[PDB]
């Protein structure tokens, strides 16, 4: 069938912020980035993004496990830790 | 050879050996053999239409007495003519298709031999319920489709919706 | 794909991807029990087979009804909307 | 109640989301998805500051009755989960010993 | 899956399966242009049964 | 011309199809019998009955015409 | 508590738990239970009437109160029902008459007899 | 009893060509506004349920076409003169059968991809397991109606023996006391309709996309089947446990 | 090709004892048939020894 | 005002354009059209 792998994943979330247009920089994204600090994301901003992160890997965030998902590199782990996607 | 006995007889098989057989021939075996005998089913279906079209004299096939008490004399009796075989063209074209797609359609399912003995199951079970050729043969038709209806629509037995 | 499940578990059906090492030879056997059981129904059950129409003559049937007339006479017998 | 505090962010978060999931939902077409999409950001953007109490609590009061109204009959889940069409299909058997439960029959 | 958020390669699909469409689509588009010819007085309703 | 009853019973005729016209329904169910219903075949006696159809359903036609010309 | 049949229950109790009853269907299925599939915990306590509110219990929907949802479905019915059998009225004449049949309706095909044609026998 | 055996047959066809598309998708979800530019990807079983669709529609020179049209013609026909209005009532399921099908049609293949880009990228067919019983009712759903309409619906046919009463029986009136209007009517309107329901699709989003309060609510009525299985899950089966309870 | 299982015999102990108490009491079925066309009644009803009615 | 509109572009290029989205939506309808033709000039 197919695959995921965690290279794989960031690869994705890094093109994702990359197309974001409300970020400050797509040079300076990293993988232990703060969306929050880093990339000066709004509050709003962030849940934007997480809807498209559940948007590309299709599955579904609960209010409490977007909230807390703040570096980048929290993304790639919790993508990495669901199953199907 | 007679048309009317194997259209009842062979999905029976297709039915029975599975559950049978099933951890003796494995579901590679099982798909390939279930399908083949749908198969064979419609082709003996196709050419008793063949004939009924040619010739409106139908076939009855009457076995043994189930209740002969009082007044009320029960027998299992078939015949088909021709709103049995515009039924039973219906019936066996669909399911000899649908045992072919279900190879390719739940390759990955570990529980095919189930699966295709169900499948087979309901075939022979809606068979008995259009040749049948009193109310009674009708019911127990009627009430067997339901039963392997109930196993197929709860085939994913974990899952609490299916059930 | 796949997973793990008990070996333990015994089902007539075969359990979880039941594809036996001797497959061949044991469907070998299931085809020739099949086919005799077929041909054995087949043939059995050929002298209860019988065609619906032309099995008994218009003579039995014209004087079947007449012999009803005659019981229908017999008692006080109207028929039906006969009023 | 708050003008700007950690619950508050959590509220309007958590609400905003809904909006977003509540169009898609709603709209078929992705561009008009977009559009409104674009749409409720600006409005939410637009009642961002409001300080006092009373405009606060009443506007969240609103808000909420807005979503309320538009509530969608069968959201889109992804088929793995909770409301999903393959949740819990085949899920793999527990790995499990057998205890024994009589001294002479397995 | 080389590409993301960028624009998409023609998809490869097999010759067997673009012949099967291609008759599939010839045979039904031809039998209905049969049947519409064939058809076409009874078919759009014509010659009125009733007396003139 | 109008079929005996004992024509009508000999070819065992459906009730609904005895009328003043079964005489040429006889012919064509014997060709429908021979040909195995094919839509291609017996395209003359096909026609034979239906035009013979038409005449009956002319004829309640103007019946009904004449019933609404009373009122 | 919430419901009468829960309430009526209420004499019925004494020292058991007065548990206010949630349908375990909608209880959110992203926390964690010790049985997931039924979305109970261990030691949970249970409600008198729970077997009502437990997840094999029948189906509750949400978007409608059931009070609504009665609403439509019987207005539904009524406008379709009513709808129909006024078109009825306003309803164009037939152009041929129904047919006939030879022997007086073919009342001794259908059975029938000299004696009774009214019930076996056609228009004729 | 015709339309039964012909109904089967593309009924088959559209569930298996339904199943083709969803074991294309990754997720292997089934909402049809998770799809959406999988014409390119899956030509033959586009073709497939296209060949159903058409036949469902009673499009001309196919199955569903003998079986459908006659029937709704039938009721015109019928001797009942309040039978009328059941010629409404059932033209009016056969142009809303059309929306419905071009709906699946369109969100599905033709209207812009709603899917996340892997999912297109492995976007393929199916096996020929799958393939093969397609192709085979494919065929059944163009040809069997035509082949097997003098059978079941032939002016004088004594195939099927049921003994209509002659009052009763009355094809004959239905064929030849039917009009343009009538007889076209239906035809004319699924084509219209199809036509329709793609264009407003592809140009006017805004007609099916509004957010009117009023119109979201009896689109939620509908979306639930008519609230009925919440009829009868309250006021039956829950009413019956809580009287089983007392 | 997907993957294999342990072997197993056809012949199971239930398969052997249904096969063997069917097929054997259809055999006594024709058995008693035939012996009945020839010797004049059913072998079975030979060991039937019922009091008279009187 | 989208400022996720760079992740839409690739919904509404090239196999995704109203040219694109409607190829292959009548397939085997030229060959329709020459055998119709055909048939017309032969049955005569
Ligand atoms: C026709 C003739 C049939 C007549 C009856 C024959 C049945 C014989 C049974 C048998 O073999 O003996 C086993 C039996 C003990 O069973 P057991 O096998 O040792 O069980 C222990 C283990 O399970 C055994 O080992 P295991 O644990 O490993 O097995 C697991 C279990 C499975 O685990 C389960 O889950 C079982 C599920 C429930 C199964 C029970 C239902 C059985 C249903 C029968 C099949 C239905 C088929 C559908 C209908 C078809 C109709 C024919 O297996 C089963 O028990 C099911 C066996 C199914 C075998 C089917 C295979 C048959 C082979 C066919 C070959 C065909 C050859 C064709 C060749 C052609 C060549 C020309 O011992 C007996 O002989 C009992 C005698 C009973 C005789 C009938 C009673 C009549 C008298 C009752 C009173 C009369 C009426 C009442 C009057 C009231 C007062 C007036
Ligand atoms: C007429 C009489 C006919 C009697 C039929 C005789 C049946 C003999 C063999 C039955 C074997 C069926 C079986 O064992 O199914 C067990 C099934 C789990 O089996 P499996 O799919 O292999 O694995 C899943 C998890 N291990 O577990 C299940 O899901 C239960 C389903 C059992 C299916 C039974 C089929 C018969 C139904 C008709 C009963 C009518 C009662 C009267
Ligand atoms: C299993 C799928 C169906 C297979 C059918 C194959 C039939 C082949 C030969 C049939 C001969 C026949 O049935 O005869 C039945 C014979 C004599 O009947 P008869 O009056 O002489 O004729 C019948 C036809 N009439 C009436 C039209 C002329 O009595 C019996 O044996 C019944 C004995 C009952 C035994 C107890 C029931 C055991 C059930 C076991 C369930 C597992």
């Amino acid at each position: 069938a197919h695959v995921l792998t965690k290279d794989m994943i960031q690869e994705r979330i890094v093109a994702l912020l990359e197309s974001f247009d409300k970020v400050n920089d797509a040079k300076n994204i990293t993988a232990t980035a703060n969306l929050t600090s880093d990339l000066g994301l709004d509050s709003l901003d962030v849940v934007e993004v997480v809807m498209a992160i559940e948007e590309e890997f299709g599955l579904e965030i609960p209010d409490h496990d977007a909230d807390e998902i703040k570096t980048v590199q929290q993304a790639i782990d919790y993508v990495s830790a669901q199953p199907a996607a | 050879y007679n048309a009317i006995s194997l259209i009842i007889i062979l999905p029976c098989i297709s039915w029975l050996f599975p559950l049978f057989f099933g951890r003796q021939l494995g579901y590679v075996f099982v798909t390939r053999m279930t399908s083949t005998l749908i198969i064979i089913t419609t082709l003996i279906t196709y050419y008793y239409f063949y004939q009924l079209l040619g010739n409106n004299n139908p076939i009855n096939l009457e076995l043994f007495n189930y209740l002969n008490i009082d007044y009320l004399d029960i027998n299992y009796n078939f015949e088909i003519d021709a709103l049995t075989i515009t039924m039973l063209l219906a019936i066996t074209t669909i399911s000899s298709m649908v045992h072919i797609y279900s190879i390719g359609y739940m390759e990955t399912d570990p529980h095919q031999v189930r699966f295709f003995s169900l499948l087979s199951m309901f075939t022979f079970w809606m068979i008995i319920l259009v040749t049948g050729s009193n109310y009674f043969v009708l019911f127990v038709g009627w009430e067997f489709i339901g039963v392997t209806s109930y196993l197929l629509i709860s085939f994913w037995v974990t899952r609490l919706q299916a059930m | 794909g796949r997973y793990p499940f008990p070996k333990d578990v015994i089902s007539m059906t075969g359990g979880w991807w039941a594809n036996p090492s001797n497959w061949k030879l044991n469907g070998l056997f299931a085809t020739g029990i099949a086919v005799g059981l077929a041909l054995w129904v087949s043939t059995a059950t050929l002298p209860y087979t019988r065609r619906r129409e032309g099995i008994t003559s218009e003579s039995d049937i014209s004087k079947w009804n007449a012999a009803a007339g005659v019981w229908r006479e017999r008692h006080g017998k109207i028929s039906t909307g006969e009023a | 109640p708050v003008p700007f505090s950690a619950a508050n962010k959590k509220l309007v978060t958590s609400m905003y989301r809904q909006s977003l999931k509540l169009a898609r939902n709603w709209i078929s077409n992705r561009q008009l998805f977009r559009q409104k999409a674009v749409e409720i950001r600006h409005k939410f953007d637009q009642n961002a500051q409001i300080s006092n109490p009373r405009l606060l609590a009443r506007t969240l009061d609103e808000t909420r009755a807005h979503l309320y109204e538009f509530r969608h009959p069968d959201p889109i889940v992804p088929p793995s989960f909770p409301g999903g069409t393959k949740y819990e299909r085949n899920v793999p058997p527990r790995m499990e010993k057998i205890m024994q439960h009589n001294l002479y029959e397995p | 899956n080389y590409k993301w958020n960028g624009p998409l390669p023609r998809p490869h699909v097999s010759a067997g399966h673009r012949i099967a469409t291609k008759f599939l689509g010839a045979t039904m588009f031809f039998w209905m242009f049969l049947r519409i010819k064939e058809e076409y007085p009874a078919m759009l309703g014509l010659h009125n049964f009733y007396p003139p | 011309p109008l079929l005996s009853q004992e024509d009508m019973k000999k070819h065992k005729i459906l009730l609904a199809y005895r009328d003043r016209c079964a005489a040429l329904l006889v012919p064509l169910n014997e060709c429908r019998k021979k040909n195995y219903y094919m839509p291609w075949a017996c395209g003359h006696e096909r026609h034979e009955y239906e035009m013979c159809e038409v005449a009956d359903f002319q004829r309640r036609v103007k019946a009904m015409d004449k019933l609404k010309a009373e009122k | 508590i919430r419901a009468s049949f829960d309430k009526a229950e209420e004499p019925m109790l004494g020292d058991y738990p007065d548990i206010d009853p949630f349908p375990a269907q909608l209880k959110n299925p992203y926390k964690k239970y010790d049985d997931q599939q039924d979305r109970r915990n261990l030691e949970e306590p249970l409600s008198v009437n729970d077997d009502l509110y437990d997840m094999w219990s029948p189906d509750r929907f949400t978007h409608f109160k059931n009070q609504d949802a009665l609403k439509y479905f019987i207005g539904f019915l009524t406008i379709f029902f009513g709808a129909s059998y006024v078109a009825t009225y306003f309803v164009p004449e037939k152009a041929a008459i129904p047919r006939e049949f030879p022997y007086e309706g073919l009342w001794k095909e259908s059975g029938g007899t000299e004696k009774s044609k009214a019930f076996f026998g056609q228009r004729s | 009893l015709f339309h039964l055996l012909g109904h089967a047959f593309f009924k088959a066809l559209l569930f298996m060509s339904a199943g083709s598309i969803i074991h294309s998708i990754l997720n292997e979800s089934q909402d049809i506004r998770t799809y959406g530019g999988l014409l390119s990807y899956l030509p033959y079983t586009y073709i497939c349920i296209t060949i159903a669709s058409l036949s469902l529609m009673a499009m001309p020179g196919l199955t569903g076409y003998y079986t459908k049209d006659i029937i709704i013609e039938s009721t015109y026909g019928s001797y009942s003169i309040s039978n009328y209005v059941v010629y409404w009532i059932a033209y009016l399921s056969a142009v809303l059968t059309c929306v419905y099908s071009m709906k699946i049609l369109y969100l599905t293949f033709y209207s812009n991809p709603n899917n996340n880009t892997i999912t297109y990228y492995n976007a393929h067919e199916s096996n020929i397991y799958i393939t093969l019983p397609m192709f085979i009712l494919a065929i059944f759903a163009m040809f069997a109606g035509w082949i097997l309409k003098d059978i079941y619906l032939g002016v004088g046919t004594d195939f099927v023996g049921t003994h209509i009463l002659p009052n009763n029986f009355s094809y004959f009136d239905t064929e030849f006391s039917i009009t343009q209007f009538y007889k076209l009517l239906p035809l004319i309107s699924a084509i219209l309709v199809s036509i329709l329901i793609v264009v407003l699709n592809e140009f006017f989003a805004i007609v099916f996309n509004l957010n009117n309060k009023y119109i979201n609510t009896v689109y939620s009525i509908f979306n639930q089947k008519l609230v009925s299985d919440q009829i009868l899950n309250h006021f039956i089966i829950f009413k019956g446990l809580v009287t089983s309870g007392n | 090709g997907p993957e294999l299982t342990p072997a197993v015999p056809f012949f199971q102990p239930y398969v052997l004892k249904w096969a063997g108490v069917s097929l054997g009491l259809v055999a006594f079925y024709q058995f008693n048939s035939s012996y009945e066309a020839k010797n004049g009644h059913t072998w079975v009803e030979t060991f039937f020894h019922p009091k008279s009615r009187e | 005002k989208d400022p996720w509109a760079r992740r839409e572009a690739w919904r509404y290029q090239t196999n995704f354009t109203r040219a694109n989205r409607f190829k292959g939506a009548a397939p085997g309808f030229g060959i329709a059209v020459v055998a119709f033709g055909a048939y017309l000039a032969a049955e005569k």
